[PDB]
């Protein structure tokens, strides 16, 4: 964000969420292809997901959750109780649901970040590897 | 040919080379045919005129390529100058493709001319003048109740008059 | 057009203007007709062709040009004069028959000479909707006798060769134009419509007949309408198999839906209390549709597009599905026994392609189609593959399986002993079929398990090949299983090398084995016109006219296959072929085909002996310089190779000697062998020998016999553990592990204190 | 080979457009270099490859691999070209000894002047 500066191609602002989403628009502005539901202000919200668990900041995590009220479906509570225990407690049954829907449905689109943050999600297999093989 | 080449080299010329270079190829001239080809700019030729002067290995390969290109679908674009000089080097006349395509050099000027060029290009040159005339009888005639692909022997002063022939 | 009309026309001029000489205007006036003609000026071309033609009354050609050019000007009467005088002067030709024909059908002026040319024509090439309407208007003129004479023509053409299936269909357009159902479903329901139910025109319009009929005739439903609406679902079906063969997507998803709602209405009507042939023929047709399905997905995820290796669940579970849908046990019903053969023989097809696929994706993993069904099994799952398959489209009212429930279904594990059967029968169809061939015998190859080809080879052809069991001949006219098993083998092999290069320069995530229709062709066109010529010889003698090219390419393979003249192939290919030979021999017990095996196997280390000194001297490998084989450097020999090249030779020949009879010289060629194959070999030789004595009268004085033969195996069994202990690598060298060591040794060391 | 080429010249015949250059008239490897107008760096890149494969295969005095590269890609000229400064191998004295003196061309002199 200091390398970009500020007016190129939306610089970053304080705050963690807004330095985010100042990251996203910098690497990928572009609706990138397999979108669900929504989006934040024209933004990848799978991307911003994404870049938020890599981040670390579960704070900003949490204020997109909240933004995103009617851009997503049904898991804007699975996300929250992820962010807000450590211990990563969302209920048996719930992980379970989530890793049978990954293995059926979350397998093959053209989504890396969406794949990757419901792979996290449903905890399964070992490592799952889509686009990062990049001297990264 | 010496007489024919002679009187020939003054009809085509600079402008005239394709139809030049058709005359010699199917003369079988080396001497001027080369000297015209270095001066003018045809390297290609002058270097494979020694690899067809025997050894038909480059011959096989060059139907085995141009088999490929047919099978490829690619003789569609390509133009009919190529095929027709490589049909030409080969010692075909006519060459039949898969897809309707019928390449003709026009074999049927003169019959020396014919049995010089199924003799040096077509046959190898391990084959007897006898084997040779038969095979030129067995082509402008009939092997297996086909078409003729080659000239009937006539008199000079009587290929100047048309007479009702066929293919048959 | 390549040239311009402008810039051929300055040309032209230039060069006429430049030397203006009549005598070669007459000379050339062909070339200067195409000029013209291609400029525009028809006025212009026809007197250069009329000059050429006056001048030299040869090449029918120049009359053909000027018929053209009379008939794209308005001379109908000197373009058809112009065109019957080429097609008289020339043998035949199919564009002069037409444009002869178009041109008398523009005029409406009959004749014989048109329908002689039109005959010729279809004689010639009988393709092609052309000929049909040409025949249609040229008999017009008559009506009800020129109808009769068009359908007796017809008929007559097919008779002398099966090849009017265009014209068939427009002749089944024509009479739904003109009201004939009857005599439509008449035409289609003829017992020669079996064989020309390969084109998808011709069966999606057998399936709009079926359909028109069924909307025109419904007051009555029998056995009848039972059989037209199963040959139109069969139609479709083949309509469906056709287009995803085919290389578009559009039309097979099309097809697809098609078939998706026909099998629903099936469901539908069916769901009543129905216990007939209809079940089984729905449970086939069931199968057949998840097979499609998966070799869709298959092609969709062969694309470089979604995850080829995460694509694979679908495609193994619809192949998992099509394997345990089971086959028509005999005839339920009789009536439909015509339909119920072909229903089996796609049935068997449909099973051994499933299992092979199976077997070549689950990476030898038992639990992947138990995980497969535990994680695929409910209506969330079938939504997703349905959306996926007919892209967003056909839900659980437009399927047939979303109406019903899912429990966890269970499926049938693909096994070797019912594979066998299924390639077995799968090969009576595939007889003629290389590519079929040479896929089938690809996976076999990638499944390590080759079945007998003297088997193959008797299913394939069900006829005794004329002459066969040939050591050396040199007449073309010859063939024999064992070249033809040669031959199977070596294309085999060139096929999964050039599988494995084109694996090696892309990446190495290709899958380990691809359907045909994604492989194409696997052969070339000289492999192509040898297996034809072979497939005449079985089928006795070859065609009149090509016979001698044929017979010519026979003996030109034929010098290369038994290895007549040495032209230069690798060592690597021929160890391969002598390996398979050998496998295939102990794989029978036949005396016979044993002994043919060996001398082949012989023959080969004996041409091979002269070119192992080449490589120790340090000189060059030769290639195969014939375009039939495609070997490369994938399959070669290095220096150090020489020593194990002339042990398996060695190998061979004391084979060769106990396969004959000679135990004694097998035995003394296994002894001077210093491999530990060669030990293994005495000890089988020595346990066959103990067995051959015990089998005959076991009284008081052949015990001494049997107990010395049973010590002389002993202590080659003892040594061959002994080496084993020395160094682990013994097991992995021998091609037995030593678990069946340890039991001969204890079964010898239990008969030892045997007393009779 | 030549596939950017076929598909540029399909491009051609079927819209017209697609060849907004000096294009090529066959797909020969002789056709450019005869015409004298090039096409695709690409492609010159790729044959520049090739020939450096020859290179290094006829510079270690191989012919067999040579050949075996040529047949698997489709660049046969080069070993088709490399063969007319030979000499006959005149030995045949009767007609049961095989046919040895087919290699080689009496032109030597013209190829080397050439």
């Amino acid at each position: 964000v200091f390398a970009n500066l500020q007016q190129a191609q939306l610089g970053g602002v304080p705050g963690t969420y807004n330095l985010v989403r100042s990251f996203l628009n910098i690497r990928l502005p572009t609706p990138i292809p397999g979108l669900q539901d929504g989006e934040i202000e024209g933004y990848p919200v799978w991307a911003l997901i994404y870049y938020c668990m890599r981040c670390g900041d579960l704070m900003a995590a949490q204020q997109v959750v909240n933004r995103a009220q009617h851009q997503l479906g049904d898991f804007k509570n699975c996300f929250q109780e992820y962010i807000h225990n450590k211990d990563r407690r969302l209920s048996p049954t719930t992980e379970n649901k989530l890793r049978l829907h990954y293995r059926r449905a979350v397998r093959a689109s053209t989504d890396p970040y969406k794949r990757a943050v419901y792979c996290i999600i449903g905890r399964c297999d070992v490592s799952d590897n889509h686009s990062e093989v990049a001297d990264k | 040919a010496q007489e024919r080449i002679e009187e020939e080299v003054s009809l085509y010329g600079p402008e005239r080379h394709i139809e030049a270079v058709f005359s010699y190829l199917t003369g079988g001239r080396i001497s001027d045919a080369c000297r015209l080809a270095q001066k003018s700019g045809d390297h290609r030729l002058s270097l494979l005129l020694s690899q067809m002067v025997g050894s038909q290995e480059v011959r096989d390969l060059i139907t085995l390529q141009l088999v490929d290109w047919n099978k490829l679908q690619v003789d569609h674009y390509i133009q009919e100058e190529r095929l027709r000089v490589f049909c030409l080097l080969s010692g075909t006349p006519v060459w039949r493709s898969s897809d309707n395509r019928s390449i003709n050099v026009c074999s049927q000027l003169d019959w020396k001319r014919t049995l010089g060029i199924h003799l040096w290009y077509m046959l190898p040159p391990t084959a007897t003048v006898a084997q040779a005339l038969h095979m030129y009888e067995q082509a402008f005639q009939e092997q297996e109740g086909g078409e003729p692909y080659a000239c009937y022997p006539l008199p000079p002063y009587l290929e100047d008059c048309g007479f009702s022939f066929g293919d048959d | 057009m390549r040239r311009s009309k402008a810039e051929i026309q300055r040309y032209v001029e230039n060069a006429q203007n430049s030397a203006s000489s009549p005598r070669e205007k007459s000379m050339k006036g062909f070339l200067f007709a195409r000029l013209y003609y291609e400029a525009k000026e028809y006025e212009l071309a026809k007197r250069s062709v009329s000059s050429y033609i006056s001048v030299q009354e040869r090449d029918p050609k120049a009359h053909r040009f000027l018929g053209q050019l009379f008939e794209i000007e308005g001379n109908v009467e000197k373009a058809v004069g112009c065109y019957k005088r080429s097609l008289e002067l020339n043998p035949t030709q199919k564009d002069l028959t037409l444009r002869i024909a178009e041109l008398i059908c523009t005029l409406n002026i009959k004749d014989g000479r048109a329908e002689y040319w039109v005959e010729r024509a279809s004689k010639l090439f009988p393709g092609s909707p052309e000929i049909y309407r040409l025949k249609e208007q040229l008999l017009s003129s008559q009506g009800e006798a020129g109808w009769n004479q068009l359908f007796d023509l017809i008929q007559a053409e097919l008779f002398a060769r099966p090849n009017d299936v265009y014209v068939n269909l427009k002749l089944v357009d024509l009479f739904l134009s003109n009201q004939r159902l009857e005599e439509a479903v008449l035409h289609c329901l003829k017992p020669e419509r079996r064989a020309l139910r390969t084109d998808i025109e011709w069966c999606s319009c057998v399936v709009r007949v079926f359909k028109e009929y069924l909307a025109s005739k419904q007051g009555q439903k029998n056995t009848n309408m039972r059989m037209i609406t199963k040959e139109l679902l069969l139609a479709q079906c083949d309509v469906v198999f056709l287009t995803l063969s085919k290389k578009d997507v559009q039309k097979s998803k099309e097809a697809l839906e098609r078939f998706d709602q026909a099998l629903l209405s099936v469901k539908q009507s069916v769901s009543g209390t129905d216990a007939s042939d209809l079940s089984v023929t729905f449970y086939e047709m069931r199968g057949h549709y998840y097979m499609h399905a998966g070799t869709l997905l298959l092609k969709m995820a062969q694309s470089c597009e979604v995850q080829w290796k995460a694509l694979i669940e679908p495609a193994a579970l619809c192949y998992l599905l099509a394997y345990q849908v089971p086959k028509p046990k005999s005839k339920p019903v009789k009536g439909d026994d015509n339909g119920q053969g072909f229903l089996e023989e796609l049935a068997f097809d449909r099973q051994s392609k499933s299992g092979h696929l199976l077997l070549t994706l689950s990476h030898g993993k038992q639990n992947f189609i138990s995980e497969i069904i535990e994680t695929f099994a409910n209506q969330c799952g079938q939504s997703i593959l349905l959306k996926f398959l007919f892209e967003d489209n056909l839900s659980m009212q437009d399927s047939f399986m979303g109406s019903d429930d899912i429990s966890y279904v269970e499926n049938r594990v693909p096994d070797l002993s019912e594979l066998s059967q299924h390639d077995n029968g799968s090969l009576r169809i595939h007889n003629g079929d290389l590519q079929h061939l040479t896929w089938l015998g690809l996976q076999w190859h990638f499944l390590s398990t080759l079945p007998p080809l003297r088997k193959w080879l008797k299913q394939i052809f069900p006829r005794v090949p004329q002459e066969t069991s040939r050591l050396e001949s040199n007449i073309p006219e010859s063939i024999c299983l064992l070249d033809l098993e040669v031959f199977l083998l070596a294309v085999v092999q060139t096929s999964y090398l050039q599988l494995q290069d084109n694996n090696t320069t892309a990446d190495p995530n290709r899958p380990r084995c691809l359907p045909l229709p994604i492989c194409k062709q696997l052969f070339t066109d000289r492999q192509r016109s040898w297996w034809d010529a072979v497939y005449s010889l079985i089928t006795k003698k070859a065609l009149p006219g090509t016979s001698a090219k044929l017979r010519s390419v026979i003996q030109h393979d034929l010098t290369t296959l038994r290895a007549q003249e040495k032209h230069g192939l690798q060592p690597a290919v021929l160890v391969n072929w002598a390996r398979g030979l050998h496998k295939t021999g102990y794989s029978l017990n036949s005396f016979y085909d044993q002994k043919e095996y060996m001398g082949r196997c012989v023959h080969y280390w004996k041409k091979l002996l002269p070119l192992l000194d080449l490589v120790k001297q340090k000189k060059s490998i030769p290639e195969p310089v014939d375009p039939l084989f495609k070997h490369f450097h994938n399959k070669d020999i290095k220096v150090s190779e020489v020593k194990d090249l002339e042990d398996e030779a060695c190998i061979a020949f004391a084979t060769l000697d106990l396969v004959d009879g000679k135990t004694e010289d097998a035995i003394i060629a296994f002894e001077s062998v210093k491999n530990v194959v060669a030990y293994w070999n005495l000890a089988l030789i020595y346990q066959r020998k103990a067995e051959e004595i015990e089998n005959d009268c076991l009284p008081a004085e052949e015990q001494e016999e049997f107990q010395e033969c049973l010590l002389k195996c002993k202590g080659f069994l003892k040594m061959i553990c002994d080496e084993y202990s020395a160094y682990p690598s013994i097991a992995t060298s021998l091609p037995v592990p030593v678990e069946t060591v340890f039991e001969m040794l204890d079964s010898v060391k239990q008969s030892l204190g045997e007393a009779m | 080979y030549w596939e950017n080429t076929l598909h540029t010249l399909k491009q051609r015949s079927m819209l017209s457009l697609g060849s907004s250059r000096p294009l090529v008239s066959e797909l020969d490897p002789d056709a450019p270099i005869r015409q004298k107008l090039p096409l695709d760096d690409l492609d010159r890149e790729d044959d520049i490859r090739l020939l450096k494969y020859l290179f290094t295969l006829i510079r270690a005095g191989m012919t067999d691999e040579a050949q075996r590269l040529c047949k698997r890609c489709g660049q046969a000229w080069r070993a088709a070209t490399l063969e007319g400064w030979k000499l006959y191998h005149d030995a045949n004295i009767n007609g049961g000894t095989e046919l040895q003196a087919v290699e080689g061309n009496p032109y030597r002199c013209v190829w080397k002047t050439c």
